[PDB]
């Protein structure tokens, strides 16, 4: 749907291109992602569905 | 829909041709039907070993053969293994996709069996003081995927607290997981070992151990 | 050849979304004839639509379109099969399908996909190391077991990547929401318990990856 | 989830409030005091993680602060918001915390340490808001007229809130370099360093080992500490990117304001004398109360005059009659009758 | 500085304004207004549908007489027509001998087209002042569209331009006004509920998907239908369907002042009318000094051709002496005079020829190249055809 | 209205960039020269070459959603008027638009009621609702207003995405040694018109 | 035949076109009349 894409590939809006589990191992690959979906539409949602302990590495 | 009364049914021999004679509930697909036997594997693996309704397909074995068989899908599947565990699919192709039915998945005479090497780790150090205590034999090479973990632990079979898990049959033709006497700190400190029972098709071993 | 790099577990809530990528290789996401499928939990292949290589991107099916979205990163060589949105009971694989040797000549990867949402808890790993008393034949059994996590992705290995051979694994399956499973390394005796050896379990939300120790306890 | 703490770090400040004159890097220095509500709560952003676990978690007595470049987690009763005396902090998250402060001039933020070192930040904070309606209210009243006013609401989510956090600045530290007899025999210490070595040619090398610039200095080298752990809120003590472009992040910023009614106090209604065009009107205000006089024809003339002490107007009656609106209730009509 | 000019409130006659500074070379300017919006206040109160008579199912009692309810609706016709003799398709209706009575009810209901299309009778307001206009001014062809009552400015291109408000006041509003569509049509409404029986408006709809109607439709029960039920109930004809009828000309054809009056919302765009006086606050770098102007003297204003035309028929190849290359600023500093051009690059010893004239044929005209004042005197020629498109020169 | 001033671009080793950054008062400085110290000591490495780009711009109230000043352009005005009758004994009320062609018909009487003979309202010409306050005020240009007064942060509408501000956005040199912009502002006009 | 895809993009062909990795529009067959002539009124789509 929403084109959450970490300059590579636009994956999903909860499922970017590292989505999930894309903000807490790259603190850079998450500052990146705040920077683009931080100007994106969807990085708000993309960021707390993925760095806000809610990807792979969370219980959910 | 493109599933007819598909070739959902084979077990055969290594080497075996492997016909998915699905009689098609609408008819025969052709080449621009494109009634492909193809090998929708297992893990999800669309494949094609005869692809495009008169063409064996790229990347298979060559004895497939995806056509029109009976009055329906027709695979023929030449050189059909053990190994060659997988779904043939004898589908069409609409001009605008190819739409794989629901197939058949199957496994082969070959692979041949072999005996489950259970290493029984005790109730570790890790697991005894927090209630835990998992005396685990982790299992590999139990063939074929036939072996079941009965309890025995304390004098008795477990009737809570044994635990088998979802022995991941091999590539190599046999199956291995964890199986253990896995209860809490009383019931790792109160069973004499954490300890399976492997009958591996009738077949006895102890994936057991002692902390 | 046409072949989709098949999309992650997309384990979303009902209502949560995530795309089955299909990084399709053969073409470009311009060149690459995807078909989105979803290889659904009961019969299969239920076609996300089929979509020529000069486009590249699945024109929808039948009721093969909404909850599952076809899109295209054709710049990034790829496809996204979206399961976005959806209820309960369309946990599938979202997979490509190369549509150029006349069927889908080759397979996307797919990517296990599941409506259920969860908190930010830790994952579980714990080696399954030799026995009290050996637990050390030919080969021995070192290793770890994921235990206590949930939803995809969490993975569970065995043997730390030199411990290749004699991988019987258990996946971790929710139990009390908590994935439990064992994989033991067959590794070898210098390799369980003398040397190296440990199973691990991983997921990248805090990039947390853990691994648990293969070897005897003496 | 939601754990936008575990992302968040504690950031120091050299703040110019600092105690005793001197301003220090301390982690208690408020960036904003966003407290722009009529009910009166003020809504300050400050440096410290407060209301955050050290752990990441939800720190439900425990609030972090960033300790010599590290987190640092203390008790939440050392919070101390003093305007004129320490008034009712109303609740902390993060870097946000709103709280029920009196009326003053300066705003002081202490920050009771772990050891006590309790980092008391003062700025000048001119809090004093107006108050609605006909009287000027001293406190929460028990019958009162409920006017609407706006106020820092208590809902802590990050929803319509935006913070800055970037990138966390290039961090020195001068315990990078040690004295190899004298000579540069700098340890690694487990950080990003960047090693700039006052030594010949290659003095230069943001490495995260040890370093042997044998013939370098304490004063011959010079360590720095990278940050690609979290990010910080871009506050201006903060030093932001130099070494960095714009690629900075957005967050969401807690305590949402919201519009409520307050009640408020009236006054009793004075003694009246209705002679001829007179009305004798004794009122004793017991706070602040505002009163306007108008005439009810054409033209008003509506003065309006606090009133403090005892008070009898003798308001001429108007031929339309006089409004008279003395405190929050409402205002007198008197049509002179001959 | 802030230079103030009216521009003729019509669209398309691109004016020239001389902004003088002191201190500067001279700084010709041109702007011409696109269009202007007159938004006017709409106050819909009657709303226009179709008014429709909902008559029940002929309720015969069957050798029995009741007594006709008074049903609260908009004309509840009752009507209870004694001795009804009425049969059916299968025989008689009645097995009764002659007491059957016809129960005749109705009501007025707003039709689904009236749902859809509805006149809405808007209370005329005063009109919103807004205009788009252009200008070729700072060496840029730069547009602003602005609310022009004075106060919404625009600060476009470095210039704080602030026009309005407008000198006219030609509403293309009536008093009431009905939206029929696409048609403002200015006509006076009835009363909100208080309508008459065959007005353009029977059907008063006091909301635009409101729940009272006026309506007085004259619907008169008739006699019973002849052994058959039939409802026996004449009405008038729709006085929205007479409104619908005569639609009447609305002001797209009946403009007074060459309005444009477009609906939807009701503007009045093209409003040609009154003047416009606009200030442009221009920054310094418009000033742009005149000893570093090109030193442009000794200009003489040859006229090659005169024809008083509709363009500005004018030749003019001014021999100039520039000190230094150069956009002298080409303006014209005589009265009826356009010229085509606003500056002309004086480059060195060169003729310029300016393309400017007026409508006077005897025409002695000041031009003045960024400093340099010349006259230029002709003859211009009569007019070829008597019909031009537009206005000119 | 706020100051979104960002983090100060510390150019150390070297001379800072000048970038318009085009917002609502882009407040761009370069205070070449800076030798800021930091928490850990010294926030440049070198002595010479650091400076500070310190850049800010306006921002939005964030309470804007909450404290709204509204220039009403009040135009005419429409009555509308409730009236009672004792008609038959009954005491029947009947509230009508009063422009006198919303007649209104009630208990078999119709009323045509309106219009007044004055218009003499309390509504000018320029009006400000802020939030209980009617006043008649005049308004800065919307879009073109001026600074400090009452109205500085102007917005065409209050749920707008603009705003016309003149704030006095002095960013003076930095203090002694600390990373800190030195900006000077004008008073709140949120803060006067409020607070006056 | 003119492929709308990569590399064979033309072709007055006069068979099946075998470009795979070409989509639905990734090819445009024009089916032209060259067998009888149409009496040419410019209502009918003539000779351009």
């Amino acid at each position: 749907p929403v084109m959450c894409l970490l300059a590579n590939t636009t994956f999903p809006c909860s499922q970017p291109p590292c989505t999930p589990c894309c903000y807490e191992k790259e603190p850079e690959k998450t500052l990146r992602m705040l920077e683009d979906n931080v100007m994106s539409p969807g990085y708000y949602q993309l960021l707390q569905a993925s760095l806000t302990c809610s990807p792979r590495r969370q219980r959910r | 829909q493109a599933v007819v009364t598909q070739e959902s049914a084979l077990t055969t021999s290594p080497g075996e041709t492997v016909t998915l004679t699905c009689r098609s509930n609408i008819g025969a697909v052709t080449s621009s039907n494109c009634a492909n036997w193809v090998q929708e594997k297992p893990d999800h693996f669309f494949t094609g070993l005869i692809g495009d309704t008169n063409n064996r397909r790229s990347g298979v074995p060559a004895r497939f053969s995806g056509s029109l068989i009976g009055d329906k899908a027709a695979l023929t599947i030449t050189g059909a293994q053990t190994e060659d565990e997988a779904i043939y699919f004898c589908a069409l192709w609409y001009n605008n996709l190819w739409v794989f039915g629901g197939g058949t998945k199957l496994t082969v005479l070959g692979q041949p069996k072999s005996s489950p090497s259970v290493t029984l780790f005790p109730p570790s150090s890790e697991e005894l003081e927090t209630n835990k205590a998992t005396l685990v034999c982790t299992i590999t090479d139990f063939y074929p995927g036939v072996v079941t973990v009965d309890w025995k632990v304390d004098g008795t079979p477990v009737t809570q607290g044994m635990e088998t898990t979802q022995p991941s049959k091999q590539s190599n033709n046999k199956y291995m997981a964890s199986s253990y006497l896995t209860l809490t700190a009383r019931a790792w400190e109160r069973h004499s070992s954490y300890s399976c029972q492997v009958t591996h098709e009738g077949h006895t071993v102890e994936k057991s151990l002692s902390r | 050849q046409i072949q989709l790099v098949q999309s992650g577990r997309e384990v979303k809530n009902p209502g949560e979304t995530v795309k089955i990528s299909c990084k399709a290789s053969g073409y470009t996401f311009t060149e690459y004839p995807m078909l989105w499928v979803k290889q659904a939990p009961g019969k299969g292949f239920r076609w996300m639509g089929l979509i020529y290589t000069n486009t590249g991107e699945p024109t929808y099916a039948e009721e093969f379109k909404g909850r599952f979205v076809f899109s295209l990163e054709i710049s990034a060589s790829t496809a996204y099969l979206q399961i976005n949105n959806l209820t309960n009971e369309d946990t599938a694989t979202y997979f490509c399908v190369r549509d150029y040797f006349i069927s889908l000549d080759y397979w996307g990867q797919g990517t296990t996909l599941t409506v259920s949402s969860a908190k930010t808890t830790a994952p579980s790993v714990y080696p399954l190391a030799p026995v009290c008393g050996g637990t050390t034949g030919s080969s021995v059994t070192l290793g770890c077991l994921v235990k206590g996590y949930f939803p995809e992705p969490v993975t569970l290995t065995w043997n730390s990547g030199s411990l290749s051979s004699g991988v019987h694994t258990f996946p971790a399956l929710l139990q009390s929401g908590l994935y439990t499973l064992s994989s033991s390394v067959t590794v070898t005796s210098n390799t369980w318990p003398s040397q190296t050896i440990t199973c691990n379990v991983a997921h990248p939300a805090s990039s947390t990856k853990v691994d648990k120790k293969i070897e005897s306890r003496r | 989830n939601f754990n936008v703490y575990k992302a968040i770090r504690p950031y120091l400040a050299h703040c110019p409030d600092c105690g005793e004159g001197h301003s220090c890097h301390s982690p208690v220095a408020l960036e904003r005091i966003r407290n722009e509500a009529t009910d009166g709560t003020l809504k300050i952003q400050v440096s410290l993680q407060i209301g955050i676990k050290t752990d990441d978690s939800h720190d439900w007595t425990k609030l972090r602060y960033m300790d010599n470049h590290m987190p640092a987690d203390a008790e939440r009763a050392r919070l101390f918001v003093r305007t004129s005396a320490p008034c009712t902090i109303t609740g902390t998250m993060g870097h946000f915390i709103l709280a029920r402060c009196p009326k003053g001039e300066t705003l002081t933020v202490g920050f009771t340490d772990s050891g006590k070192i309790s980092h008391s930040c003062t700025h000048p904070f001119h809090h004093d808001p107006p108050v609605i309606g006909r009287e000027k209210f001293h406190s929460r009243p028990q019958h009162r007229k409920e006017l609407p006013c706006s106020t820092y609401a208590q809902s802590t989510a990050a929803t319509a809130e935006e913070i800055e956090v970037h990138m966390p600045p290039d961090t020195p530290d001068r315990t990078l370099m040690s004295q190899q007899s004298g000579n540069v025999k700098i340890t690694v210490n487990s950080q990003t360093v960047r090693y700039k070595c006052n030594c010949g040619d290659s003095n230069e090398g943001l490495t995260t080992t040890d370093k042997v610039i044998n013939n370098c200095k304490v004063d011959q080298c010079h360590a720095a500490v990278t940050n690609h752990k979290k990010w910080q809120y871009n506050s201006p003590l903060v030093p932001r990117n130099a070494e960095l472009g714009d690629r900075k992040g957005k967050v969401h910023i807690p305590f949402p304001l919201a519009n409520v009614t307050c009640r408020v106090p009236k006054a009793r209604n004075p003694t009246v004398t209705y002679g001829k065009n007179q009305v004798i009107m004794l009122l004793y205000p017991d706070h602040p109360t505002l009163l306007s006089y108008r005439n009810m024809g054409e033209e008003p003339n509506y003065q309006e005059e606090w009133v403090t002490h005892k008070k009898e107007v003798i308001r001429t009656v108007p031929t339309e009659g006089l409004e008279v609106t003395w405190g929050n209730n409402e205002p007198y009509k008197y049509w002179p009758q001959l | 500085y802030e230079h103030v000019t009216v521009i003729p409130n019509t669209v398309g006659v691109p004016y020239k304004t001389l902004v003088n500074r002191p201190g500067y070379s001279p700084m010709v300017l041109e702007m011409e207004l696109l269009s202007v919006t007159l938004e006017p206040t709409l106050s819909l109160d009657y709303i226009t549908c179709e008014y429709k008579t909902v008559i029940p199912s002929p309720y015969v009692k069957c050798c029995g007489t009741a007594e006709c309810k008074d049903k609260s609706l908009p004309d509840y016709s009752c009507k209870v027509f004694t001795g009804v003799y009425p049969f059916m398709w299968g025989g008689a209706y009645c097995f009764c001998d002659t007491e059957n009575t016809q129960l005749s009810e109705a009501h007025v209901e707003k039709s689904e087209s009236c749902k859809t299309e509805f006149a809405s009778a808007y209370r005329a307001h005063t009109a919103s002042a807004s205009a788009k206009l252009r200008v070729l001014y700072q060496g840029n062809n730069v547009t602003v569209s602005a609310y022009a009552n004075g106060d919404h400015a625009v600060t476009v291109k470095d210039a704080k331009f602030i026009v309005g408000p407008m000198s006219s006041a030609w509403t293309p509003f009536d008093n009431k006004i009905v939206v029929y569509k696409g048609d403002v049509y200015n006509m006076d409404y009835p009363p909100f509920g208080a309508g008459r029986p065959g007005q353009f408006g029977d059907i008063q709809s006091r909301t635009p998907e409101s729940e009272d109607v006026y309506a007085n439709t004259q619907l008169v029960l008739q006699r019973p239908s002849a052994g058959t039920v039939h409802v026996p109930y004449s009405q008038a004809p729709s006085g929205f369907k007479y409104w619908l009828k005569e639609r009447g000309a609305s002001l797209q054809h009946t403009a007074p002042f060459g309005c444009q009056i477009a609906t939807n919302p009701v503007r009045a765009m093209n409003c040609a009318v009154g003047n416009m006086p606009i200030s442009i606050d221009i920054p310094d770098a418009a000033f742009t000094r005149v000893v570093d102007a090109p030193s442009l003297t000794d200009m003489s204003c040859e006229v090659p051709a005169c024809t008083h035309s509709s363009d500005f028929g004018g030749v003019a190849i001014i021999k100039y002496a520039a000190s230094k290359k150069g956009k002298c600023a080409v303006h014209s500093m005589t009265n009826a005079v356009t010229i085509r051009e606003a500056e002309i690059e004086v480059e060195g010893n060169s003729q310029l020829q300016i393309s400017f004239s007026t409508a006077l044929a005897s025409a002695e005209f000041r031009v003045q190249v960024c400093s340099t004042q010349v006259h230029c005197a002709a003859e211009c020629h009569p007019p070829k055809d008597h019909i031009v498109n537009y206005p000119a020169s």
